[PDB]
């Protein structure tokens, strides 16, 4: 309503109201069945994880793969035996 | 057969455990061998041919926090070792992380009496003591061990095998010496000079007060009769292996034309593109005599028969100059530079 609140030091009157939506709630998320959609922005070229400066795909991979060193010791070696 | 090293120290106490490896993938033909080193000593194992892979453990700290402690355990134990061979002098605490690496022949070293003298029961050829001065010497234990110890395998095989015989990647050979050296004058006709200051050069672990280096006043007057004469004619290279871009600015070997380079313990190629080398007891004195490159070592007076065993290397191409007075910064300069203008 619109109550009128006399207050001891200056001049109020508020109006309040309660509102929530009443179902919507099914709708909101029906509509967030969205990610359905998910699939046209997926099929788009990948930025660089196809890109030719990248090979090795694990999660540690291209970063520790890092044991070409064995393999060059190892190629020193037959180097010495030649 | 696999084996694993967990020799300790930094470079010059660690080039030198070459031979040791060498007598391994000898004795025991075929065999793996890794290794575990501290930051600053993993670096030598660039220039190998029979370690599988190197690592990076034990600067041997006190606390080492209780998850890199298990992680390392949990990385030597899940490949299976057979025998641990190690050094770094264990007593009754680092006994125990050999032991827990369930392997079969445990051997190293530990303490004689100090540091708890201990050597546990949970070990196997425990042996001399600890601070492990001389060079080429150095394990000398080792090299007897592995020996013949066992079976019809031929008499001692080959005592000790043939001294350091460091090889060069010719990819780190060509690109890096090349890109290096032309940067300055450069004709592979130059001189090498190490000892300059002290913030990580070598430090040998081992020589204590002297060779750390000198005032670079005696290197000065060195120089200005290295090039004097077309023997070299090219060689400036004061090569600081320092932080020296906090040194370059006071290179009173005047910085006219005095090169400089800086560099982690790949310098080998750089020693092999030289045409000599004159420095003080560090590591450039056994990579240089482990390759024919003639050399004029430093050092203090009479430690030669501890720093230096091959006498002749060559054809006594590498030469030792002592200090009547023991501290190194006193020579006869004059003849130092008398005898380094041959070459």
């Amino acid at each position: 309503n619109q109550r009128d609140w006399v207050v001891t030091k200056s001049i109020w009157h508020l109006s309040d109201t309660a509102i929530k939506s009443f179902y919507t709630f099914y709708a909101m998320f029906t509509v967030w069945g969205v990610c359905f959609f998910a699939s046209m922005k997926a099929s788009m070229a990948d930025p660089f994880y196809d890109s030719e400066h990248y090979r090795g795909q694990g999660g540690d991979g291209t970063v520790h793969w890092y044991y070409d060193r064995q393999e060059d010791i190892e190629a020193t070696a037959r180097g010495d035996l030649l | 057969r696999r084996v694993c090293c967990v020799v300790s120290g930094g470079v010059y106490e660690n080039v030198l455990f070459f031979p040791v490896v060498q007598m391994l993938k000898d004795r025991y033909p075929g065999v793996l061998v890794d290794v575990v080193a501290s930051a600053r000593g993993k670096q030598v194992y660039e220039m190998c041919k029979n370690v599988r892979y190197a690592n990076v453990y034990d600067p041997d700290d006190e606390w080492p926090e209780p998850a890199e402690y298990t992680h390392q355990l949990g990385v030597m134990k899940n490949r299976y070792y057979d025998m641990v061979l190690s050094t770094k002098l264990a007593g009754t605490g680092h006994a125990l992380f050999l032991f827990m690496s369930s392997a079969r022949e445990k051997v190293g070293y530990v303490y004689p009496n100090v540091n708890g003298a201990g050597a546990g029961l949970f070990l196997t050829e425990m042996f001399k003591p600890a601070t492990t001065n001389l060079a080429d010497g150095g394990y000398n234990m080792y090299q007897d061990m592995l020996e013949w110890l066992g079976r019809p395998a031929k008499g001692v095989p080959q005592q000790p095998i043939p001294p350091l015989r460091v090889s060069i990647s010719k990819k780190l050979r060509a690109v890096v010496e090349d890109k290096y050296n032309r940067a300055g004058v450069e004709k592979g006709k130059y001189v090498v000079i190490h000892g300059i200051e002290s913030d990580s050069v070598a430090n040998m672990k081992s020589r204590g007060d002297d060779d750390c280096l000198l005032p670079l006043e005696l290197w000065a007057e060195i120089a200005k009769e290295i090039s004097s004469g077309g023997n070299g004619l090219r060689p400036l290279f004061v090569m600081p292996h320092e932080r020296h871009r906090e040194e370059i600015e006071e290179i009173v070997g005047e910085e006219t034309a005095y090169l400089f380079i800086t560099t982690p313990g790949q310098l080998t190629c750089l020693i092999n593109d030289s045409a000599g080398v004159v420095a003080t007891n560090t590591a450039a004195v056994q990579l240089a005599n482990a390759r024919d490159k003639p050399c004029v070592a430093l050092f203090s007076s009479k430690e030669k028969a501890r720093l230096f065993l091959p006498y002749v290397e060559e054809r006594k191409s590498c030469t030792v100059v002592a200090s009547a007075t023991g501290k190194l910064a006193g020579i006869d300069i004059e003849a130092v530079k008398k005898a380094v203008k041959d070459l």
